[PDB]
């Protein structure tokens, strides 16, 4: 159904017509019969030995070695083909088109980059990729199954004694299914076993009751496996059936049926792998630092609104200046040329290894009195040493970046370094002083010589202890920096004081930095929760950041790495060179564990629209997708299904924007009925949980919601053979138009709060559902079954007693008391959690309640007070009537006094872990979220947790804020 | 007489937050200072904040038994005396690495007078003037920032399409250079012996190629003209945002200084959320 012009290899052109679902073999076969009716058809050869070549919509000249693709999958620019003979590696041209489809950009664009740091990274990162493929391939085929199906366990084998008491005498009852007959005879075997036996001792009893191992255990309904030896109660599945009163269902498979669905995969080195005097130390120069500003190419300023412009510079070591800033002279807006040496109060040998130049072009309006009005136009940052330890010399050109929305400072020391890859932007010319040689930064044997050149009981061990346990954003005076630095040899006794002793160093003094290096080299390791603080933007030094990465690689478990993977991907934007120890650590982990590799993929992929990071993250996606094995085909199917839904919902947003739910809901059933939409959106793994495999779509139930941005309710079958024990429908919201990064962070914090409360002796049950961000304001939301908003229950039930009558109607008699104690232990968690995070505008459209009484909050949006940078709670009298069991005096019962004791206990246990929550927000400052831009925006958490008060003055601050949110409306 | 009360000093600010002092020492000469209450909110602590070397230094004032000062030999009668001892002697007498004097005190009555007419009948109207003009600017700014990112994304689509034409045109022209030298001097001239092959097979073919080659060069040229026009409106929307951005910092400062000198100080008025 389209004319395709075909350029034969004898200078002749043809107009061939084909149907749009035709493979390349079909069109190629059809071409050399229509071509024998043309003049020089005896020069040609047989159809083989030829292939096609064309241009794609990403401006790529593409050779189609894969003859089974079809005419509509090609993404051509113009409808034409061309016959040539095949030059190139055939198995390698096929992998490059799969990799380029997953990450969203052609792999050929990386070859056309001339930066030698970029080309060093590409071939030097292939060394990590090879050492992992040898590691997940060592003891086979077991080691290959552990990679694909890794154990989802807890970090700790010991049960909280309040969880242990839900097991009678340390016994668990399990139901072990066995499919025996060829006609699916489902046998069940109920057992009772110690909570700490291993899965080879569980199987050993299921065989005696039915009358190396030959069998594995699987979770019925979701293809999770128990392969590695652990106590049974440490797997998160068995651990979550002990604290919910449910029964675990396990099915007894055979090893040969799992080992045989593992497709083998091999790693081969790419094409670019095969490809490819007198020096002065930094510490022998004797001169101040100076830089020359030549001119700016163009700036977009009006002549009748702005008087002058100038260039503002500064030297920085991670957010702090190393000297006072220096301006140029103010010139007229139409002649930006300065030709001016600027002089800095930094001496050349006193520059630290992570110094940067930060500059902006600024305008002066003034024009009214004396208080001049200054405003930045464009910013840019430069490293003063490059990735080979060389000080930068000679002329330089730099394209600048637009000011971030919501910023008014004059410099931007937290932005990225490098030129704007767009080139029709303001370009500023620079000039660095030349010292008749190549100048290198010293090496650490010369630095240890200098430390030993510039180089007893006490009773104030109690001042070092008080400083050690203080907030990561607490004030430090000048007297305490002098005190910390002079007692620096006894601080190795309080190993967790290292973050505070590093902010006492003078970094513009090479004598003090040399002594600090010798002191980090012998430092005792610290907990991975405390080493993650050393990886944000206040600690740029590379000797400090390698100490932090070494503490993670010894003490961070896969369980906690999954917990903290969002933050470990944002601090990649802070590293100053492409090749570094944090990127080698994270890539090693994602190539030995697909649960980690799955989410590592989607967190980098969702930020490829960002031009400040796209080349960094693109080179790293290229390296993962080249060694991930057979999992690149699963990812390719998830990218095709997501791109179908983005294209579909774009139609509903700007072509059906005004229509009604009848004409739109019929367009949707049209579009989804097409047989190509039906193959993309059916039979793929879920991105929210890659253990949940989606099946046949259920089109009758899919619908267009009436929420803000009109998301998609979608519904799949669970194709598992024992799906009936677990759920049977995967229901997912697709949303296109909302930023889902504040919700991922909110839902991650709540899952950390709950774990602190569970390990204290409290049972406040949270519901942190699934949420994933896949691109620029597009994402996926897990749906909870058997749940209603408070607003549905109030309308269906029609008053203030509606919710309590609904909740008794659903469960009668002996189980009315368990429905009341679960509504109460749930409402106390979301009451404390939403106060600490600053989450407001809670109403009956964004609070939901299950059938069994449990409660949860949804659709958070803005978390800190981003609006004001009181509205008493309106459902207060409705939840009081539930908490007091429908009594008459709600606020005076013994049941309401236990509601308050649980909130007080939960508030004071989060306040004991305030440093963990300060750091998780600090690691997100360059993320790009508008609520979280400076260290001034994290100050909200220090107010609600009352960190400057004492423990009794804080609790009275909580009681006084809750009383102000009482009955209200 | 230079030892007045600490509550009437110009450089004393009471209880203001740490992040509200960072908005007053931002890009000021080395030697600017003020004093406030310590963050603990226990009275008699008095942290001093000094600007020096591009940074904000933070120095504690101790209170042994009616004395004041920096170190343990507290030898001053009061804070106002201590501040005056160092407005004439450099701070190198305390720390040699801190060679600077207290030069430029951040006064409270220099900028608080930026507002005038402490009536409530006046400033309510002057607050109404600014709160209307301020938020009318933000309705004109954040509209432009919306048109700015949309014009940026359409510039980038066009530039990729121009690269798609350049690679497409590059293979036709190499396809007509094999039409002749590969075939049209050694098969056409050799066998020209009264054939009907010439005018149809070779000529008619090669003349529908050139009709197709130039039709591609006419769509590239039509797109290249909408990119020049599209890159000119993108610089006019970036000039206008550069002249609105300065006007809109001045309004917020002249507008917020009203809310915190008459409506919250001159009268405890819950009408401020009702004025607006
Ligand atoms: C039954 C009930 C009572 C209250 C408050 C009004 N009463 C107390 C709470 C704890 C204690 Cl220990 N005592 C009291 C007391 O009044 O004595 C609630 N408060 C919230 N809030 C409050 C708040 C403040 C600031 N930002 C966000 C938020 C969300 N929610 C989301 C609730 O479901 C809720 C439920």
């Amino acid at each position: 159904r389209i004319l395709v012009e075909c350029l034969l290899p004898n200078g002749m052109i043809v107009t061939l017509e084909c149907l749009r679902e035709a493979t390349l073999i079909t069109i190629k076969h059809e071409l050399f019969k229509e071509a024998r009716k043309y003049p020089l058809h005896q020069l040609l050869q047989d159809e083989s030995s030829y292939i096609f070549v064309s241009v794609t919509q990403e401006a790529e000249r593409e050779e189609f070695f894969d003859e089974t693709r079809r005419l509509c999958d090609l993404r051509l620019f113009q409808p034409f083909l061309k016959v040539i003979e095949p030059v190139g590696n055939r198995e390698e041209k096929i992998l490059n088109r799969e990799i380029g489809f997953a990450i969203g950009m052609p792999v050929c664009e990386f070859d056309m980059v001339k930066d030698p740091e970029v080309q060093d990274f590409r071939r030097n990162i292939l060394n990590v990729c090879k050492e992992a493929v040898d590691l997940r391939d060592l003891n086979s085929p077991h080691s290959r199954a552990m990679y694909v199906y890794p154990p989802n366990v807890e970090s700790s084998p010991e049960l909280p004694k309040h969880i242990y008491n839900k097991l009678d005498k340390g016994q668990i009852i399990v139901v072990i299914w066995v499919i025996v007959s060829p006609n699916n005879d489902k046998q069940k075997y109920t057992l009772k076993i110690n909570h700490d036996c291993v899965p080879e001792q569980v199987i050993a009893e299921a065989i005696r009751k039915k009358t190396q191992g030959k069998y594995i255990l699987k979770v019925c309904g979701c293809d999770e496996y128990f392969l590695e030896k652990y106590p049974l109660s440490q797997y998160k599945y068995i651990r979550s059936c002990i604290m919910l009163g449910r029964m675990p269902n396990l099915m007894l498979m055979a090893k040969e049926s799992l080992y045989s669905q593992l497709p083998m995969d091999c790693f081969t080195m790419p094409s670019y792998s095969r490809r490819i005097t007198s020096t002065k130390s930094l510490w022998v120069i004797n001169s101040a630092l100076r830089i020359k500003i030549l001119c700016a190419t163009y700036v977009n300023v009006n002549i009748r609104d702005i008087d002058k412009i100038y260039v503002r510079t500064g030297i920085y070591h991670g957010g702090e200046p190393l000297c006072d800033n220096v301006n140029t002279q103010r010139v007229p807006c139409s002649n930006p040329r300065w030709n001016e040496w600027l002089n800095y109060d930094i001496y050349i040998p006193d520059l630290p290894r992570a110094a940067r130049l930060c500059l902006s072009i600024c305008s002066v309006k003034g024009r009214k009195g004396a208080k001049e009005e200054h405003c930045p136009l464009a910013w840019g940052n430069i490293n003063l040493f490059d990735y080979t330890d060389t000080l930068v010399s000679g002329k330089m050109a730099l394209n600048l970046w637009p000011v971030p929305h919501g910023l008014e400072d004059l410099l931007n020391p937290i932005g990225v370094t490098g030129s704007n890859p767009n080139k029709e932007t303001p370009c500023l010319e620079l000039e660095f002083d030349w010292f008749s040689s190549v100048v290198k930064f010293p090496d650490m044997s010369v630095i240890e010589e200098h430390a030993n050149w510039s180089v007893l009981r006490e009773n104030d061990k109690e001042q070092l202890k008080a400083i050690s346990t203080r907030d990561p954003l607490s004030e430090i005076t000048e007297q305490e920096k002098d005190f910390l630095w002079s007692h620096r040899h006894y601080c190795v006794t309080i190993p967790e004081i290292l973050p505070k002793l590093l902010l006492s160093v003078k970094w513009n003094s090479r004598d003090e930095v040399a002594q600090m290096y010798c002191l980090v080299k012998d430092w005792p390791p610290i907990k991975p929760e405390q080493a993650m603080e050393l990886l944000d933007c206040n600690y740029p030094d590379p000797m400090v950041r390698g100490f932090a990465v070494r503490c993670l690689e010894k003490y961070l478990t896969d369980d906690k790495l999954s917990q903290y993977l969002i933050q470990l991907v944002q601090v990649l934007k802070y590293e100053q060179y492409l090749d570094n120890l944090l990127v080698r650590f994270l890539l090693k982990k994602a190539l030995t564990n697909q649960r980690i590799g799955h989410f590592f993929f989607w967190h980098l992929k969702s930020e490829m629209h960002n031009k400040t990071v796209s080349q960094r993250f693109g080179l790293l996606l290229e390296s993962y997708c080249r060694a991930c094995g057979m999992y690149l085909k699963h990812l390719n199917r998830q990218v095709e299904a997501m791109e179908k839904l983005i294209n579909l919902t774009d139609i509903l947003k700007q072509e059906k924007k005004d229509e009604t739910q009848k004409v739109q809901m019929k367009f949707l059933v049209e579009q989804m009925r097409r047989p190509d939409f039906m193959d993309a959106l059916q039979g793929f793994l879920s991105p929210l949980n890659p253990a949940h495999q989606l099946g046949n779509l259920r089109l009758e139930e899919c619908r267009i919601m009436s929420s803000a941005k009109r998301p998609l309710w979608l519904n799949w079958e669970n194709p598992d053979i024992m799906s009936e024990l677990l759920f049977q429908n995967n229901e997912i919201i697709f949303k296109n138009g909302d930023d889902l990064r504040q919700d991922m962070l909110t839902l991650q914090i709540i899952r950390i709060m709950e774990n602190i409360w569970q390990n204290q002796g409290l049972d406040l049950r949270m519901l942190p559902y699934g949420c994933l961000s896949i691109g620029d304001c597009v994402g996926l939301i897990e749906v909870v079954r058997n749940s209603h908003t408070i607003m549905q229950i109030q309308c269906k039930g029609g008053n203030s007693h509606t919710l309590h009558q609904w909740l008794k109607d659903k469960n009668k008699g002996e189980i009315y008391d368990a429905a009341i104690d679960l509504f109460t232990r749930s409402c106390a968690g979301y009451c404390v959690a939403t106060f600490i995070l600053g989450i407001g505008d809670r109403h009956n459209s964004n609070i939901m309640v299950k059938d069994d009484g449990q409660l949860f909050h949804i659709d958070f949006g803005h978390f800190l007070d981003h609006k004001k940078k009181r509205v008493p709670f309106v459902l207060t009298q409705d939840f009081l009537i539930v908490i007091s069991k429908g009594a008459q005096e709600c606020t005076k019962t013994r049941e309401f006094e236990r509601f308050q004791e649980m909130c007080y206990k939960a508030y004071l246990a989060i306040r004991q872990h305030a440093n963990l929550f300060i750091n998780l927000f600090s690691m997100m400052l360059g993320s790009g979220m508008p609520e979280l831009q400076s260290f001034d925006d994290i100050a909200y958490i220090r107010k609600t947790l009352a960190l400057d008060k004492t423990e009794q003055e804080a609790l009275e601050y909580f009681m006084k804020q809750m009383n102000d949110a009482r009955h209200g409306g | 007489n230079n030892n007045m009360s600490l509550q009437d000093a110009e450089w004393y600010w009471g209880d203001i937050s740490r992040e509200e002092v960072n908005e007053k020492l931002r890009d000021t000469a080395d030697g600017t200072f003020l004093v406030r209450d310590a963050s603990t909110k226990m009275h008699g602590d008095y942290t001093l904040t000094l600007r020096k070397g591009g940074n904000n230094k933070l120095i504690k004032i101790f209170h042994r038994d009616g004395k004041y000062g920096f170190s343990d030999p507290l030898t001053f009668s009061s804070v106002v005396e201590l501040i005056n001892h160092y407005r004439n002697e450099s701070l190198a007498q305390y720390n040699p690495k801190l060679d600077v004097k207290l030069l430029y005190p951040v006064s409270k009555y220099q900028q608080d007078q930026v507002v005038k007419e402490d009536n409530i009948e006046a400033v309510g109207k002057k607050l109404h003037e600014y709160n209307t003009q301020f938020q009318e600017k933000s309705r004109e700014y954040d509209r432009l920032y919306e048109e700015y990112t949309r014009t940026s994304q359409e510039i980038q689509m066009k530039r990729t399409a121009i690269e798609a034409f350049n690679e497409t045109i590059k293979i036709f022209e190499e396809q007509c250079q094999t039409q002749e030298r590969y075939s049209k001097e050694y098969i056409e001239k050799f066998k020209r012996e009264g054939n009907e092959k010439e005018i149809q097979r070779i000529m008619h073919n090669y003349d529908k190629l050139k009709s197709r080659i130039s039709e591609i060069i006419d769509s590239r040229r039509r797109l290249e003209e909408d990119l020049k026009k599209q890159a000119a409106e993108y610089r006019e929307i970036d000039k206008r945002m550069n002249s609105i951005k300065p006007d809109l910092i001045q309004l917020r400062k002249t507008r917020d200084q009203y809310l915190m000198w008459l409506t919250q100080k001159g009268v405890r008025q819950k009408k401020l959320n009702e004025w607006l």
